[PDB]
C-alpha cells in the first residue's frame, strides 16, 4: 500500500 | 537558564520508555540560525507541554511524547551537517525523503543518538527572492511515516507567542504547523473537532490547528489522543515493542444503522494483540490522505484481543459535512502502534444500512 506524506491545511 | 513566560505554569509528566529525536539538519553550505538550543528547546518544551495536558484531559495521565534533555530548559538536539547543499533537500520532489535517507545512516552508525523509531528535522528557511527572516520556507514541512519536517527561523521564538505582531502572527503560523507536523510524526491523521468540542475548546490540531496554535484555543481529539497512547514515544510500559510485524485484525459482522440523529456501529474484532481501541471517522469526498480535514472524529476504548464494540454517534456533531455522500472509517489500534481501517460508503439521499 502507498503511503503520502501528509502537508499542512492550505 | 531562564524560564520564558509560557513555561512558567508546567505539569510533572511521566517518563517514557522511549524519546523522539530532534535533528537540527544543515545544508553543506547552510549555517544554523542563531541561538537555535535555547530558541527550539523552549519551543518543544512547551509544546510536550501541550500534548500531555491534552492527554492528561483525556484520562491517560501526565504522558506527553519523550525528550532527551540535554540541561536545564535544554533538549539534546542533534546537529547535523549534510553531504549537499541545502538545494539538494527542498520542499518538492523528494527533499524530505532525502534528508531521511542520509539521517537512516547516520542513525545506523551513531546508534547511541537514536532513542526511538520517531524523528522530527528541523531546517533554517531559505534565503531568497521567496523566502526568508521575513517569510520562511523552501524547506520540507510535512509528515513523512514516523519522520516529521518542520523549519527555522530568527523570529522563531516563544517569546512572541499569542502577541498581535508580525512575530506574533508569524509565529502560531509555523510553530502550529510544527505542532501538526509532529502530530503527524506521531501516527496522526487529519481530523476535525465535533461541533460539541468546537464550543468547548475550539480547533482541532490535526485539522486547521495549524493556524490558531498560541492566539486560539486548539486540543487534541479524543480519537487523537487514543492513537498517542498506542504511540511508542508515549509509553510508560518497557515490555512493550512497537511497529514490529503487520496489523493482523479481522473484523466481522459489521452492522451501521440510522435511527433518527443516531449512527450506531457495532461489530466483531479478533487479532493476535491486544485491540487498545476503535477510532471512527466521518467525512465528505474527495477521501485521499490530504483531502481529510473534514473528517469528524469519535473514539471508543476497547482493550481485547478478541471482542465486540458499539458506539452511538449523533449526526449533529458532524460539523462541516455537507455533501449527499459520506464515508464512515473505522480504524482499529492495536496495543504496539499499528493500526488498520474498514471503510463504508453512504447516501443521504438513498441511505441505506450496513449489514453485510
Ligand atoms: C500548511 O501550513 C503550513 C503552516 O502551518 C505551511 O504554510 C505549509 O506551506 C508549505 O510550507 C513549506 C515550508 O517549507 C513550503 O514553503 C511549501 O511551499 C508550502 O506550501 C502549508 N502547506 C501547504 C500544502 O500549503
Ligand atoms: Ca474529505
Amino acid at each position: 500500500r502507498p503511503y503520502s506524506p501528509r502537508p499542512t491545511s492550505h | 537558564v531562564t524560564v520564558p513566560d509560557a513555561l512558567k505554569d508546567r505539569i510533572a509528566l511521566k517518563k517514557t520508555a522511549r524519546q523522539l529525536n530532534i535533528v537540527y539538519f544543515l545544508g553543506s553550505d547552510t549555517e544554523p540560525v542563531p541561538d537555535y538550543e535555547r530558541r527550539l528547546s523552549e519551543l518543544l518544551l512547551y509544546l510536550q507541554q501541550f500534548y500531555g495536558k491534552e492527554m492528561q484531559r483525556h484520562g491517560y495521565g501526565a504522558r506527553s511524547f519523550g525528550l532527551d534533555i540535554k540541561s536545564p530548559g535544554r533538549v539534546n538536539i542533534i546537529e547535523y551537517k549534510a553531504k549537499n547543499p541545502a538545494a539538494h533537500y527542498p520542499y518538492e520532489n523528494g527533499g524530505g525523503w532525502k534528508a531521511a535517507q542520509e539521517l537512516d545512516e547516520f542513525f545506523k552508525a551513531h546508534p547511541d543518538r537514536k532513542k526511538s523509531q520517531h524523528t522530527l528535522i528541523i531546517m533554517p528557511t531559505w534565503n531568497d527572492e521567496k523566502n526568508g527572516p521575513d517569510n520562511p520556507g523552501g524547506v520540507p514541512f510535512y509528515g513523512m511515516g514516523r519522520n516529521c519536517f518542520a523549519l527555522d527561523y530568527p523570529a522563531f521564538d516563544i517569546k512572541h507567542l499569542g502577541q498581535k505582531t508580525r512575530e506574533g502572527r508569524l509565529l502560531t503560523k509555523w510553530y502550529g504547523g510544527m505542532a501538526a507536523a509532529l502530530g503527524h510524526g506521531l501516527n496522526l491523521p487529519h481530523n476535525h473537532q465535533t461541533a460539541s468540542d468546537g464550543k468547548k475548546y475550539g480547533t482541532a490540531l490535526m485539522g486547521s490547528g495549524n493556524y490558531t496554535f498560541g492566539t486560539s484555543p486548539t486540543f487534541l481529539t479524543p480519537a487523537s489522543c487514543a492513537l498517542l497512547d498506542a504511540c511508542e514515544v508515549f509509553s510508560v510500559t518497557p515490555s512493550q515493542q512497537f511497529y514490529e510485524g503487520k496489523p493482523e485484525v479481522e473484523v466481522g459482522d459489521v452492522a451501521i444503522s440510522f435511527k433518527g440523529d443516531q449512527i450506531l456501529v457495532s461489530g466483531n474484532y479478533k487479532s493476535p494483540q491486544t485491540v487498545k481501541a476503535l477510532n471512527v471517522y466521518i467525512q465528505d469526498p474527495p477521501y485521499a490522505v490530504n483531502q481529510d480535514y473534514d473528517a469528524v472524529s469519535f473514539s471508543r476504548r476497547l482493550g481485547k484481543k478478541s471482542g465486540k464494540f458499539s458506539m452511538k454517534i449523533d449526526k449533529k456533531e458532524l460539523e462541516g459535512l455537507n455533501n449527499n455522500e459520506f464515508r464512515i472509517s473505522l480504524m482499529f489500534i492495536l496495543a504496539n502502534g499499528l493500526h488498520m481501517q474498514k471503510h463504508f460508503t453512504f447516501h443521504w439521499d438513498a441511505l441505506q444500512d450496513y449489514r453485510d
